[PDB]
């Protein structure tokens, strides 16, 4: 069953699991994923022809290199470029003396772009949390798990079974809007980024109800201001608390002044105002930006 | 772990709305539908092991035999259990008009002493929120957020998980009422 070598589970997330291995010939790293159908099953996996394709089509530096596949009937894998760790790990190895202010900015930047590239390419990515965010020894991070990634326009749909996290999803999305859009992955780092600095993920989230809340305590229960259209939002009620904006003052002290206007227009209420991809590998805060690399 | 271990049920007391019987909630009998496969005729036998008499069931056809449990309501029928089938759209909240017969229906049953369970697909979502309801409905003084923390504290606190359920819940008091269209 294929010339490799299963050694170690780097991962195991929904309904499958990704070991690590070697070339069963002269090795050269490896970091074989893993997806299961069995025939017999439902429509069979979606979970990847799409997410081989936008893998293919997407080709760029900050991006996960999808080294090849096995399409053997029994279970389907799918070889990947080896690559030490997620920013979930090492966020969490390191969240007691935090991490360098620059190796922040080298890892944001690198992604701001890689992103930005997607987003070019007419794709949202929609997955973005830190478990999906790969890190090397260097200072290099790439983007990962494409299996949610869809082209522009794609309508939000909800399933009683499809249960997931929730702690990155923006608020445009959670008070109800069909289809979704980029400013979605521009919110997700926005939080991701306000995380490596505070340790802390940001907005913790359990029920779609408390996910929200949270963002209105830290954020400001938005009004027709700051964001036009959204007492008009499917699920928005005038209801709602109405908790006043709590300053940048709390929420990321360990930053400055570039970082705090960056952040502040990365979670904008507007999607339409929220700032863009490439919009942002501009900003004063990414004038000096050089690679640290990390230490593991 | 998984699909041999007996089918459970969750028990909610529903004296805080002040009735003495008690409303069961278990998740999808039969599923076989990501890490989730089981046996129906053996669920559905543990529930009549269990004394099940009225089942409420809010999926569709369409869900029954996309988790491979068509028959699901028939073997309910040929088991001895009274069924109610109310479908609600998945990821969805059922029309003032259909909530109300549950409503209905449910609190006959429990008038009633009938030993009854409801489910959906998850039991987490569609089922929380119709057993939230009944809080609202057998109770003019209990509140949205408390009926909310009921179910939390039977299910787990992802209970009520989206939000179009929460707006549903602290709407549907009104709604109900609304259906004041005697006609
Ligand atoms: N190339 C790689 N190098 C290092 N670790 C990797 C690599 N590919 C995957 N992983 C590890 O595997 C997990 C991510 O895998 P993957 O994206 O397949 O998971 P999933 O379960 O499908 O999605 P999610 O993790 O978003 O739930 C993480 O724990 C990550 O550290
Ligand atoms: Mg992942």
């Amino acid at each position: 069953m294929e010339n490799f070598q299963k050694v170690e589970k780097i991962g195991e997330g929904t309904y499958g699991v990704v070991y690590k291995a070697r070339n069963k010939l002269t090795g050269e790293v490896v970091a074989l994923k893993k997806i299961r159908l069995d025939t017999e099953t439902e429509g069979v996996p979606s979970t990847a022809i799409r997410e081989i394709s936008l893998l293919k089509e997407l080709n760029h530096p900050n991006i996960v290199k999808l080294l090849d596949v096995i399409h053997t009937e029994n279970k389907l894998y799918l070889v990947f470029e080896f690559l030490h760790q997620d920013l979930k790990k090492f966020m969490d190895a390191s969240a007691l003396t935090g991490i360098p202010l620059p190796l922040i900015k080298s890892y944001l930047f690198q992604l701001l772009q890689g992103l930005a590239f997607c987003h070019s390419h007419r794709v949202l990515h929609r997955d973005l949390k830190p478990q999906n965010l790969l890190i090397n020894t260097e200072g290099a991070i790439k983007l990962a798990d494409f299996g949610l990634a869809r082209a522009f326009g794609v309508p939000v749909r909800t399933y009683t079974h499809e249960v997931v996290t929730l702690w990155y999803r923006a608020p445009e999305i959670l008070l109800g809007c069909k289809y979704y859009s980029t400013a979605v992955d521009i919110w997700s780092l926005g939080c991701i980024f306000a995380e490596m600095v505070t340790r802390r993920a940001l907005f913790p989230g359990d029920s779609e109800i408390d996910q929200l809340f949270r963002i209105f305590r830290t954020l400001g229960t938005p009004d027709e201001v700051v964001w036009p259209g959204v007492t008009s939002m499917p699920d928005y009620k005038p209801s709602f608390p109405k908790w006043a904006r709590q300053d940048f003052s709390k929420v990321v002290p360990p930053l400055d002044e570039d970082g705090r206007s960056l952040l502040s227009q990365m979670l904008h209420y507007d999607p339409n105002k929220r700032i863009s991809a490439k919009a942002a590998l501009a900003h004063p805060f990414f004038q000096d930006v050089t690679k640290p690399v990390p230490h593991l | 772990e998984d699909e041999q271990t007996p089918i459970h049920i969750s028990w909610l007391s529903l004296s805080r709305v002040n009735c003495s019987q008690f409303l069961g909630l278990c998740a999808l009998p039969g599923c076989k539908f990501k890490d989730v496969r089981r046996n129906v005729q053996k669920d559905t036998e543990e529930l009549k092991s269990c004394g099940i008499q009225d089942i409420f069931v809010f999926c569709t056809r369409g869900e029954l035999s996309k988790y491979r449990v068509p028959n699901l309501l028939d073997l309910y029928q040929q088991c001895g259990i009274i069924t109610h089938h109310h479908p609600i759209a998945d990821g969805g909240t059922p029309d003032i008009a259909s909530c109300c017969e549950i409503m209905e229906e449910l609190t006959t049953c429990l008038k009633n002493y009938r030993k009854t369970l409801i489910h959906s697909y998850g039991g987490l979502g569609r089922s929380c929120l119709v057993a939230a309801c009944l809080l609202l409905y057998l109770s003019d003084t209990i509140s949205p957020e408390q009926a909310i923390d009921s179910l939390r504290d039977l299910r787990g606190s992802g209970a009520i998980q989206t939000i179009k359920q929460y707006n549903y819940l602290h709407e549907f008091r009104d709604k109900l009422a609304a259906h004041l269209s005697s006609r």
